RNA sequence: GCGAUGAUCUACCCAUGGGUGGGUACAAAUGGCAGUCUGACAAGU
C-alpha cells in the first residue's frame, strides 16, 4: 500500500540511457562518481542529475540523498544494480550513487539535457 | 438564485443568507469590486443566519481533514440539516453559494434538492467573507482565531506528513547538555562544600576528595566530636574500613585541629550535603536515561561509538537530520592515528544516515560496522 | 432545554419535543446534562401514558427497553467523545482508558440515583458488566434485593 | 568574515532586514529562535543591558536564497514587512522562509506550502522551532482543498518551478491575497520551458500575470547569482487594474 | 566566640551568588525541555518557579485540563493555560521522559527553597556577628561590602568615602586616570535607604548613611564588650532617617 | 586473501627509551595590570 523508499525506479530502456550517457560522461570527466562525491556536487550547487542504484546493502545509505536533491530541485534515479553502474561507470568496485556536473563546454550536452528531461518526465 | 451561502472557518461553520446580490453581467468591474473592500456596502450584502461551533481540535482536525478530501463531516450534515429551508425538488431547487465545486456533488447526494453554486460570483461572495470576518459574527464566536490556525495547521500537517514520535533527537541533545553541566556544576558544590566543611575539619579533606562518598561522609558525621567504635563499624558499613579510613578519620577526629562551629553551620551544611548527593543520583540516573534513549531512537551510532559520545556529534551538528545529511568530513571536522580516525568517522556517517532515515535502527548492522572496522584496526 | 419546556409543559406535543431533544443531541453529543434530560424526559412520557391508561382502564417491558437503548447508545458515544478529547503510548492509553471508563460509570451511577426501577438498574448493572467499581455495584445489587 | 571581527549593523531601506558592515558588508536579518543555526550560516550577535541580555542576527546568504539575491541586486519595494502577513508557495525548506519569518516578526504571520512529503518533515522541525510559521504540507494546486487555514494573507510569494506557476499564483492569490497586494514571483527561464529562451520566457509569463490582473510593477534578473533568474514584483489590483 | 566568623559570611555569600546563577540556567533548561512539550508555557508565564510547580502538577495537556491551579496561578491565566493546553503546536511526551523532566522540576524546586533557606540563615548569621550594621543598612548590602573587604578589621580599617564608593572602583579609576568625575554610589545602591531616596537625595543620603555605616561596621566590630543589639546601629538609622526626610521635605522650587 | 560503503595525502637533543619548543580547550591562585573622591558649609526666616 505505501510506495517503497526506493520509487522511482526505471524501466529497462531508461536505464540504457541512464547508464549509456554516464559511461560517455566519465570518459569525459564531467562527472563525480562515489556517495560522497554526490552529496558534495549537490551542496556545492554543481550538478546536472543524480544517478543512483537500488540493490546496495542497506539502501539507506544513499537513500538520504534525494531529500537534498528535492530541496534543491535536480533529479534523480534509481537504477537496479550497482554492479551493472560500477561496470558501466568504469571503476573497479560496484558503485551506488554517481552525479553528472553541470558545464555546457560539454560535448555529450544535448544527450544529457534529453535524458534529464526523461527523468523529469518520470517524476 | 445565490440565497444562501456556507462559509468556514477553522473554529466552526456558518451559513449567510444574502439579503441582495451583486450585479452579474458587470462583476468585474471598477465599482462592484470597491463594494465588495468597503465594509460600508458588504454588510448589506450578506448578514449572518448561523454559526456552529467546533467541539475540540481533535474533532476540528478529523473535520478539515475531511472538508480538505471532500466528503461531508457530520458536524456539516447536521449544520446544513438544520438551516436549509425544505422543497419539493422537482419545481424551484434551493441555492447554497460554495467554494469547493469538488464537494458540490456529496452536497447533493445527500440533499436531494440543493444546488451548489461556485462562479467568480460566488468566489467573490466568499471573498468577502474571508476578509471582513470577525466584524460580521457579532461576536457569536469567542477566541483567538489566529491561535487556532496555526495550532489546526500544525496539526494537520504533522498528520498527512506522518511525522513520527521516536525520532525525536531533541531530548538526546538536551540531555547531553544536562549531563555536562551537571557534572561541572556537581563537582564546583562538591569542592566547595568540601572547602566549607573541612574548615570543620580538614583532615577529612585531605583523606578523600571523592566527592560523593565525601558528601555520604558529611551525611554521617555531624562534627568531629561523636564517632565511636560504632560509627567506626557504620562507616564499615559505609565505604571501607578494611582500607583502614574509618580508623585514620577517628584518630584525626580524635586529635582533630579543625576549629569546631556553630551548631546551625553543621545543620545547614548537613543539608547542603544532601542536596549535592541527591544532584550525583540524578546525574547517574539522567546518564542511564540517555543511554537508554539513545539505544532506543539511534543504538546503531551508539553501538558504533558510544552513548555519550554519539549524544556529543548529534548535538554539535544540530540534529539527527543534518548529522547524517552532511558529507563525511565535516564528521571528521566535528599518522595512522589520523587514517583510522577518518576510516571510523566514514564508517560513523553511515551509521547515523541509516540510523536516522530508517523508521527504527539496526544494532546487528551496527555490530557489523563495529567488527569490520574493528578487523581493519587488526589489520593495523 | 428551555425550548422543550415551553413546548412541553404549554402544549406537549411530544413527537415536536422528541424531535428538538434528537436534533441538540445530535448537534452536542459531549453534553451529559443533555443525555439526562432526555433520558429523564422519555421516563415522563411513560409515566404519563402508564398513569393515562390506568385512570382510562379504572374510569371503564418495551419502556425500559427504550430507556435503557438511550442508556446505551449514551455511553458509547460519550465514551468516545472523552477518548477524543485529547485523543501516543500504550501506558497513557491504559490510564486514559481506565479514566474515561471511571467517568462513564459515575455518570451510570447517576442515572442509577435518578431512577420498573428494579428493572430499570438491572440492565443497567447488565449492560455495566458486559475492581472498585464491581464491589460498588455488587453491593448495589444487594441493594436492590433489599429493594 | 573570519570569525573575530566586529561588525556595524545598520537598518537596511526594506524594513526588517540589516546591513552588517565590516571589511566588507553583509545583509543580515534578525533571528527568533536564538541558538540555533538552522542550515550552517554564522550568526552574528549583539548585547543589550538593566541586566544583559543576548540578541542574534544571522547572515543571508543571497546565493542560497532568492529573494537575498533579488534583494542584493536591488528592488524598489519587498512587500515583506515587519508587520504583515505571507504566503510562500514552494518552501522545499525553510531556507528563505526562515529569513522571511524573522522579517515579519513576532506580529505578523507566515504560511509555508509544500507538495513533498520529506522537505515537509525539515519543514515541520523547523515550524516547530519557530512561531511565525503555520505550515501548510499540501500539493500547492488546491487553494480549496486547504481553504481551512489562510485569511488575508497580505502578500504572496512564489519560488515553484512547475511550468503553470502563473497559473497556480493565479488560483491561490485569487483566493487568498488582500486586494492592492504584492505579489512577487520568482521565474525560472530553463523550470518553466527549455527550448524558448530566457528572455521570451519572463515575456509571456509576465504576459500571463498581466491577463490575471496583477500589474507587475518591475522585473529583475538577478544575474551575478544564479543564471536566467528573475523575480517579478507586481501588484494585485483587481479594481482599477489598466 | 565561635559563630563570630567573616570567614564563613563571606563564603556564604558567594555561594549565594553562584547558586542564583546556576538555579537560572537550570531553568532556562528546563523551559526548553518542557517548551518543546508545550510551547506557549514559557511565553504565558515567566517564574521559572511557577513554571516548575505547573510541571509538578501535570504531565499531560490532558491533566492540564482537569486539575487545578489555584495556589499557583491566577484563575484568568489559568484558563489561558487550560485552552492553551487544548490548542498547544508541540508535540507530546512519553511517560519515562516525563518522569525524567518532573524529577528535574523536583531539583529546581528544592534548590529554590534551599536558597532561601540560605539567606536566612545568613540573615541570622549576620545580625549575629555585626549586629549594628545590620540594623542601620541592610543585612544583603552589609554582607556583600564585609565579603569585598574581605576581613572585618580590614572593612573597620578603611574610611567613611571608601565604603560609600566601595562598588564602583571602576568607573572611579577610570575617572581619575583621565580627569573626569568620580562616581558616587558603588555597592551601597542597593541600601534600602537610597532606595527610598530620588536623586541628588540618593548621592547625600548615601553619603551620610555611607559615614553612619562606618561608625557602627566600627562599633560592631572591634568592641571588646558587645550588646550585640545593634543600638548604635538602631540610633544611627533614626538619625539617618530624620536627615532623609527633612532634606525630602525641602522642596527646590518657588511655591 | 585491497578499495567510491573511500585508495593515497594535511618543531630540538640523547639509537621503536628519555630529555627540550611551540599551538588550542578546562581548571588554579594573595600573579600582574591595579590605584581606594574631595573636607566646611547648608537650609529656613
Amino acid at each position: 500500500a505505501p510506495n517503497p523508499k526506493a520509487f522511482p525506479l526505471a524501466d529497462a530502456a531508461l536505464t540504457q540511457q541512464i547508464l549509456d550517457v554516464v559511461q560517455q560522461a566519465a570518459n569525459l570527466r564531467q562527472l563525480k562518481k562515489g556517495a560522497n562525491e554526490a552529496t558534495k556536487t549537490l551542496n556545492r550547487g554543481i550538478s546536472e542529475f543524480i544517478i543512483m542504484a537500488a540493490d546496495c546493502e542497506p539502501i539507506e545509505i544513499l537513500l538520504h540523498l534525494p531529500l537534498l536533491c528535492e530541496d534543491k530541485n535536480v533529479p534523480y534515479v534509481f537504477v537496479p544494480s550497482r554492479v551493472a553502474l560500477g561496470r558501466a561507470c568504469g571503476v573497479s568496485r560496484p558503485v551506488i550513487a554517481a552525479s553528472i556536473t553541470t558545464n555546457d563546454a560539454s560535448a555529450i550536452k544535448t544527450q544529457i539535457y534529453a535524458v534529464k528531461d526523461k527523468i523529469e518526465t518520470l517524476l | 438564485p445565490i440565497e444562501y451561502l456556507l462559509f468556514e472557518e477553522p473554529t466552526g461553520y456558518a451559513v449567510f443568507k444574502v439579503k441582495l446580490q451583486q450585479d452579474d453581467i458587470g462583476s468585474r468591474l471598477k465599482e462592484v469590486q470597491e463594494q465588495i473592500n468597503d465594509f460600508g456596502a458588504f454588510t448589506k450584502l450578506i448578514e449572518l443566519v448561523s454559526f456552529a461551533p467546533f467541539k475540540g481540535a481533535a474533532e476540528a482536525l478529523e473535520n478539515a481533514n475531511d472538508i480538505s478530501e471532500g466528503l461531508v463531516s457530520e458536524s456539516l450534515k447536521a449544520i446544513l440539516d438544520l438551516n436549509l429551508p425544505k422543497a419539493s425538488s422537482k419545481k424551484k431547487n434551493i441555492t447554497l453559494a460554495i467554494s469547493d465545486k469538488n464537494l458540490g456533488p456529496s452536497i447533493k447526494e445527500e440533499f436531494p434538492y440543493v444546488d451548489c453554486i461556485s462562479n467568480e460570483l460566488a468566489q467573490d461572495l466568499i471573498r468577502g467573507v474571508r476578509l471582513h470576518g470577525e466584524k460580521l459574527f457579532k461576536g457569536l464566536q469567542s477566541g483567538d482565531l489566529e491561535r487556532a490556525q496555526l495550532g489546526l495547521g500544525h496539526a494537520y500537517s504533522r498528520a498527512k506528513v506522518k511525522f513520527s514520535v521516536q525520532k525525536n533527537d531533541n531530548h538526546i541533545i538536551q540531555a547531553i547538555a544536562l549531563l555536562d553541566q551537571l557534572d561541572k556544576d556537581i563537582n564546583t558544590f562538591a569542592m566547595r562544600v568540601k572547602e566549607w566543611y573541612g574548615w570543620h575539619f580538614p583532615e577529612l579533606a585531605k583523606l578523600v576528595p571523592d566527592n560523593y562518598t565525601f558528601a555520604k561522609l558529611v551525611l554521617f558525621i555531624k562534627d568531629k566530636a561523636s564517632l565511636n567504635d560504632d560509627s567506626l563499624h557504620d562507616l564499615a558499613a559505609l565505604l571501607n574500613e578494611d582500607s583502614g579510613i574509618a580508623q585514620r578519620v577517628i584518630d584525626n577526629a580524635r586529635i582533630s585541629m579543625g576549629q569546631d562551629i556553630s551548631e546551625t553551620d553543621m545543620e545547614n551544611v548537613c543539608v547542603f550535603a544532601q542536596r549535592v548527593a541527591s544532584l550525583a543520583d540524578y546525574r547517574r540516573q539522567l546518564y542511564d536515561y540517555l543511554c537508554e534513549k539513545m539505544h532506543t531512537v539511534a543504538p546503531n551510532l551508539s553501538e558504533l561509538i558510544g552513548e555519550v559520545i554519539g549524544a556529543r556529534l548529534i548535538s554539535h551538528a544540530g540534529s539527527l537530520t543534518n548529522l547524517s545529511k552532511q558529507a563525511a568530513s565535516t564528521v571528521q571536522i566535528l599518522k595512522n592515528k589520523g587514517r583510522i580516525s577518518r576510516y571510523l568517522a566514514n564508517k560513523c556517517s553511515m551509521a547515523s544516515r541509516i540510523d536516522n532515515y530508517s523508521e527504527e535502527p539496526s544494532n546487528v548492522f551496527g555490530s557489523v560496522l563495529k567488527k569490520q572496522v574493528e578487523q581493519r584496526l587488526e589489520f593495523y | 432545554i428551555s425550548c422543550a419546556k415551553y413546548e412541553y409543559e404549554v402544549h406537549a406535543n411530544f413527537k415536536s419535543c422528541r424531535n428538538i431533544f434528537q436534533n441538540g443531541l445530535r448537534f452536542n453529543p459531549d453534553v451529559p446534562k443533555l443525555w439526562y434530560e432526555y433520558v429523564k424526559f422519555e421516563l415522563n412520557f411513560i409515566t404519563k401514558l402508564i398513569n393515562r391508561r390506568k385512570v382510562m382502564g379504572l374510569i371503564n417491558a418495551l419502556r425500559g427497553d427504550i430507556a435503557l437503548t438511550i442508556f446505551d447508545v449514551c455511553m458509547k458515544t460519550l465514551g468516545k467523545h472523552y477518548i477524543n478529547k485529547h485523543k501516543s503510548d500504550s501506558k497513557m492509553n491504559i490510564e486514559l482508558n481506565k479514566e474515561t471508563l471511571n467517568y462513564l460509570f459515575s455518570e451510570s451511577l447517576r442515572y442509577i440515583k435518578l431512577f420498573e426501577r428494579d428493572y430499570l438498574i438491572n440492565h443497567v448493572l447488565q449492560f455495566w458488566k458486559n475492581p472498585e467499581l464491581y464491589l460498588k455495584t455488587v453491593m448495589i445489587d444487594i441493594t436492590l434485593n433489599i429493594r | 568574515a573570519r570569525g573575530g571581527a566586529k561588525v556595524v549593523i545598520e537598518p537596511h531601506r526594506h524594513a526588517g532586514v540589516y546591513i552588517a558592515r565590516g571589511k566588507e558588508d553583509l545583509l543580515v536579518t534578525k533571528n527568533m529562535a536564538p541558538g540555533e543555526s538552522v542550515y550552517g550560516e554564522k550568526r552574528i550577535s549583539v548585547e543589550e543591558p538593566v541586566p544583559p541580555t543576548k540578541v542574534e542576527y544571522r547572515v543571508w546568504n543571497p546565493f542560497r536564497s532568492k529573494l537575498a539575491a533579488g534583494i542584493m541586486g536591488g528592488l524598489d519595494e519587498l512587500f515583506i514587512a515587519p508587520g504583515k502577513k505571507v504566503l510562500y508557495l514552494g518552501a522545499a525548506s525553510g531556507t528563505s522562509v526562515s529569513h522571511v519569518s524573522d522579517v515579519v516578526g513576532p506580529e505578523g504571520v507566515v504560511y509555508a506550502v509544500e507538495f513533498s512529503h520529506r522537505p515537509g518533515r525539515e519543514l515541520i522541525s523547523m515550524a516547530k522551532k519557530r512561531p511565525n510559521i503555520i505550515p501548510i504540507i499540501e500539493d500547492a494546486r488546491h487553494p480549496q482543498k486547504y481553504r481551512m487555514l489562510i485569511g488575508m494573507v497580505d502578500c504572496v510569494f512564489a519560488d515553484v518551478a512547475q511550468p503553470d506557476q502563473a497559473r497556480i499564483i493565479a488560483l491561490n492569490s485569487h483566493m487568498f491575497l488582500k486586494d492592492q497586494g504584492g505579489v512577487v514571483i520568482s521565474i525560472k527561464a530553463n523550470c518553466i520551458d527549455s527550448t524558448v529562451d530566457a528572455e521570451t520566457v519572463f515575456a509571456r509569463e509576465v504576459q500571463k500575470l498581466r491577463e490575471e490582473r496583477i500589474k507587475p510593477l518591475e522585473q529583475l534578473t538577478l544575474e551575478p547569482y544564479e543564471r536566467d533568474h528573475c523575480i517579478v514584483v507586481g501588484r494585485y489590483m483587481r479594481s482599477g487594474l489598466k | 566566640s565561635a559563630d563570630k566568623v567573616d570567614v564563613m559570611i563571606i563564603q556564604a555569600i558567594a555561594l549565594l551568588d553562584d547558586l542564583d546563577k546556576e538555579l537560572n540556567t537550570y531553568a532556562m533548561r528546563c523551559k526548553e525541555w518542557y517548551g518543546w512539550h508545550f510551547p506557549e508555557l514559557a511565553k504565558i508565564v515567566t517564574d521559572s518557579v511557577a513554571y516548575a510547580r505547573i510541571i509538578l502538577t501535570m504531565g499531560i495537556r490532558s491533566k492540564a485540563s482537569e486539575t487545578d491551579l489555584s495556589e499557583i496561578l491566577p484563575e484568568e491565566i489559568e484558563e489561558r493555560v487550560k485552552t492553551a493546553a487544548e490548542v498547544s503546536m508541540g508535540t507530546e511526551i512519553t511517560q519515562t521522559d516525563l518522569d525524567n523532566i518532573n524529577a528535574l522540576a523536583e531539583q529546581i524546586v528544592e534548590f529554590a527553597a534551599y536558597r532561601e533557606q540560605l539567606s536566612n540563615y545568613l540573615s541570622a548569621r549576620m545580625k549575629a556577628i555585626a549586629p549594628n550594621l545590620t540594623q542601620l543598612v541592610g543585612e544583603l548590602v552589609g554582607a556583600r561590602l564585609i565579603a569585598h573587604s574581605g576581613s572585618l578589621i580590614s572593612l573597620a580599617k578603611s574610611p567613611a568615602s571608601t565604603i560609600q564608593i566601595l562598588g564602583a572602583e571602576k568607573a572611579l579609576f577610570r575617572a581619575l586616570k583621565t580627569k573626569h568625575d568620580t562616581p558616587k554610589y558603588g555597592l551601597l545602591y542597593h541600601a534600602s535607604l537610597v532606595g527610598q531616596a530620588t536623586g541628588k537625595n540618593k548621592g547625600k543620603i548615601a553619603r551620610v548613611l555611607a559615614a553612619k555605616a562606618a561608625v557602627s561596621l566600627r562599633y560592631d566590630a572591634l568592641a571588646e564588650d558587645r550588646d550585640d543589639s545593634g543600638d548604635i546601629g538602631l540610633e544611627s538609622r533614626a538619625k539617618v532617617e530624620n536627615r532623609l526626610s527633612q532634606l525630602e521635605g525641602r522642596d527646590l522650587r518657588t511655591t
